[PDB]
């Protein structure tokens, strides 16, 4: 037992991204100690596909990749296999053969401000939906209408992407979450990420 | 469609836009009612105005959809809100004149004094002035000046200023493709929806013509009563087959007749039911008050407070360096923000105020999910409705006696049923007519019916034939009696306060079928029910995304209004006023006058 993967610095991070520029990293090559996981806040949601809950550090896995990025309350529900909606359409979307974790938690008293926290963004308008586990970071205008946009906003033009402005007094379906999920491969390669012995 | 479409992306955009400009006034608004300053007003208006001219905006750039290109019905009632435009179908010049007469006639209203005669150095004014004089009062001519010099000192001023008020507002009216400033308020109540739920503002005269004929005989009867026994304390100024005197009615107006209870109580050796000796003896506050109340609700099945609702609100005044307006009202900021501003006493009167809030609290939680633009009550008389039934629930001598302010050996006696009665009567029945007649002269006014030199003519002529009440004084086409009323010269509707009363005694009806009472009506607790509580949120979580015939149908079973919950509530008081009045005349006719 002498080299524990890096979660620390996953979910004790100062700043996480905005949805529509979800975080990926890769964890590879460590043992895996899905034990201090445990030691966080009361996990408002900690539901998971495809994997025993309780019997993690059991099986071994080529690859871990944990995706981080913040949300509204009433959107947990759209981080799951097979949901429609605005966050699953646009901006973050989960195959329907999951393996792996979903973790969501609250943040206000950390993202939300008097006044208004303005720099988490996500995105309203695009032409088609998202393949699973694709990022779109495109800033161009979205036309709605036959007449050509070019490239000023105006009548059935509008720019993609709108904030949240999180306040504290908000109610709880309408306050900052944030979420980070894990998801295992096990791919022909040899095994590397495995439990404690 | 294409125009559909687009329609959506603009009104997914516009409710993005809308929610933080709305909730960035509510709150400026909040912070300045609990917290009187200067710098705490300007901040206020400046958040007002951004969202007027957001508003503004949105309202001609939503009129280039089509609304015929649009089928589904949803986001045809999303963007026929959004394109109704009201004063800013007119120019710049006629505007300014319509907000220039408006600001006067609320000034002159506002500060407006009756001098007394007998030594006039020390005038009266309004509300702390008048009021007093006319509730309390049993002088014959102190009444007579203070109710006519209100009429010669302020309805004198606001004449020449109400005629050119309804020819501006005609004009805003027929710019909208109307035929009246009467259509403009009746079409409030247009509903659209599949066969059998339309309702267009033509069929509301009707209703309420045809609910007023039912109505009538129990108000003639309890004329009868007030008429019999207003004469022991008035000897000679009464005609025993006659009206009755404008100015003898416990009221400015005449709107409400519950100050006439010390004269006219059945029964005055029994006293009425109050608890607020117990209260206090038992030791009670503001938060004890607000969490019984929490119990009566999550016994029907309806949800908990929200945390933020015990820490955003002020229950009680705070007593310190700051100044707070002193009125009960519950917000909804919005974003699930929800609130209740009151100074909370240990009293009766405030506990079941507190349950009237709470109702309104709870009827805004159930919608938070509809969209914006479809986040109100089904219409303008829903809202006080459900707030009432509460009321009416939360005060019979079953539920206080469960919550331990009443001893558990208590009986109650049908003396003082009918006192209790008697005083429902004269705050509900009392005022109906008053409104269905202020309300019909003025859309005849609109309309054109009744042409500019007879109006106060016609006012006193359906004041005598549909109430019964007749001018002390001669009053000529110099004067204008209606304006003297707070909502006549302040641009408000008024028959909300009609339908609203037929509405409620209805969901009691309901309410109290579903939770198997058996016994008079005006003894029924629907606590430790749930289907009730299920029945009545089946209408609560609507909103307007559905016409009202169908919120009401949800609840009632019936899709319109009818008048025989009111009629069944007062029964006992119906036979025992008629077995009281058969050496009496039962009516009344309209040529005796007391100046004549
Ligand atoms: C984050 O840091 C805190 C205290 O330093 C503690 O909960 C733990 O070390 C970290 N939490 C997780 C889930 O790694
Ligand atoms: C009331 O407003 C003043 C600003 O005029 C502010 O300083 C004060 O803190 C406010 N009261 C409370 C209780 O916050
Ligand atoms: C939108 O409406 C305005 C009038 O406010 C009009 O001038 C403009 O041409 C319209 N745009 C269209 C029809 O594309
Ligand atoms: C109309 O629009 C609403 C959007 O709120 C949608 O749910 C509904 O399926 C649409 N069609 C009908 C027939 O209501
Ligand atoms: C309602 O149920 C509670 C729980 O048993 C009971 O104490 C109470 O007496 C019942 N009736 C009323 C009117 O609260
Ligand atoms: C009340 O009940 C008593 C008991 O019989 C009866 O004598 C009396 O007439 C009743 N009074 C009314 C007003 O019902
Ligand atoms: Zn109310």
């Amino acid at each position: 037992i002498t080299n524990l993967c890096p979660f620390d610095e996953v979910f004790n991070a100062t700043r996480f991204a905005s949805v529509y520029a979800w975080n990926r990293k890769r964890i590879s090559n460590c043992v895996a100690d899905y034990s201090v996981l445990y030691n966080f806040a009361p996990f408002f949601a900690f539901k998971c596909y495809g994997v025993s809950p309780t019997k993690l550090n059991d099986l071994c896995f080529t690859n871990v990749y944990a995706d981080s990025f913040v949300i509204r309350g009433n959107e947990v529900s759209q981080i799951a296999p097979g949901q429609t909606g605005n966050i699953a359409d646009y901006n973050y979307k989960l195959p329907d053969d999951f393996t792996g974790c979903v973790i969501a938690w609250n943040s206000n008293k950390l993202d939300s401000k008097v006044g208004g926290n303005y720099n988490y963004l996500y995105r309203l308008f695009r032409k088609s939906n998202l393949k699973p586990f694709e990022r779109d970071i495109s800033t161009e205008i979205y036309q709605a209408g036959n007449k050509p946009c070019n490239g000023v906003a105006g009548f059935n033009c509008y720019f993609p992407l709108r904030s949240y402005g999180f306040r504290p007094t908000y109610g709880v379906g309408h306050q900052p979450y944030r979420v980070v999920v894990l998801s295992f491969e096990l791919l022909h390669a040899p095994a590397t990420v495995c439990g404690p012995k | 469609s294409i125009i559909e479409e687009q329609a959506k992306t603009f009104l997914d955009k516009f409710n993005q836009e809308a929610e933080d400009l709305s909730y960035q006034s509510a709150l400026a608004s909040w912070n300045y009612n609990t917290n009187i300053t200067e710098e705490n007003a300007q901040k206020m208006n400046e958040a007002a105005a951004k969202w007027s001219a957001f508003y503004e905006e949105q309202s001609k750039l939503a009129k280039n959809y089509s609304l015929q290109e649009v089928q589904n019905l949803t986001i045809k009632r999303q963007l026929q809100a959004l394109q109704q435009s009201g004063s800013s179908a007119l120019s710049a010049d006629k505007n300014k004149q319509l907000n220039t007469i408006l600001n006067t006639m609320s000034t002159i209203y506002s500060t407006g004094k009756v001098c007394n005669p007998k030594n006039p150095q020390e005038c009266l004014l309004l509300e702390p002035g008048l009021d007093d004089i006319m509730a309390t009062s049993t002088d014959y001519n102190e009444r007579l000046w203070a109710w006519e010099g209100w009429r010669a000192e302020v309805g004198k001023q606001l004449r020449p200023l109400y005629e050119e008020y309804v020819v501006l507002k005609n004009e805003m009216a027929r710019a909208n493709n109307y035929e009246d400033y009467g259509d403009y308020w009746r079409g409030d109540y247009e509903a659209e929806g599949a066969d059998g739920y339309n309702y267009n503002g033509n069929q509301l005269i009707e209703d309420v013509e045809r609910t007023f004929k039912e109505i009538k005989p129990l108000y003639e009867q309890l004329h009868a009563y007030v008429r019999t026994k207003l004469m022991n304390t008035y000897p000679s100024y009464i005609s025993p087959t006659g009206c009755l005197p404008a100015h003898l009615l416990g009221d400015m107006w005449g709107r409400f007749w519950t100050n006439l209870y010390p004269l006219t109580v059945p029964f005055g050796q029994k006293p009425n039911i109050d608890v607020t000796d117990a209260m206090v003896n038992q030791g009670w506050n503001a938060e004890r008050i607000f969490k019984e109340a929490e119990k009566f609700f999550v016994s029907v099945g309806l949800p908990y407070m929200t945390q933020g609702f015990w820490e955003n609100s002020m229950l009680t005044d705070p007593g310190d360096d700051r100044k707070v307006v002193c009125h009960p009202t519950a917000w909804d900021l919005g974003k699930g923000d929800f609130r209740i501003k009151m100074c909370t006493k240990v009293t009766m009167d405030n506990f079941l105020t507190a349950h009237h809030e709470m109702g309104h609290i709870q009827y805004d939680m159930a919608y938070a999910t509809q969209p914006f633009l479809l986040r109100n009550g089904a219409n303008e008389g829903f809202h006080e409705a459900v707030g009432e039934i509460m009321s009416l629930s939360a005060a019979t001598p079953e539920h206080l006696k469960s919550i331990g302010l009443l001893p558990s050996d208590f009986q109650e006696d049908n003396e003082t049923e009918i006192n209790f009665l008697l005083k429902q009567a004269l705050t509900i029945v009392g005022t109906l007519p008053f409104t269905y007649m202020l309300e019909k002269w003025r859309w005849m006014v609109f309309k054109g019916d009744i042409p500019k030199e007879q109006w106060m003519e016609k006012w006193w002529e359906m004041k005598r034939e549909i109430v019964g009440v007749v001018e002390p004084l001669p009053h000529d086409e110099t004067y204008c009696d209606p304006a003297a009323l707070f909502h006549v010269s302040n641009d408000y509707s008024f028959i909300r306060y009609y339908t609203r009363t037929i509405y409620q005694f209805q969901f009691q009806e309901a309410l109290c079928q579903a939770a198997k009472h058996d016994g008079p009506l005006h003894k029924c607790d629907i606590s430790n029910s749930t289907e009730a509580g299920q029945k009545l949120l089946n209408m609560l979580r609507l909103g307007k995304s559905e016409p009202w015939t169908l919120a009401l149908e949800n609840v009632v079973g019936a899709r319109n209004m009818d008048v025989r919950p009111l009629l069944n509530y007062f029964e006992p008081l119906s036979v025992w006023l008629k077995e009281q009045n058969k050496n009496s005349f039962v009516g009344w006719n309209t040529d005796w006058s007391p100046y004549a």
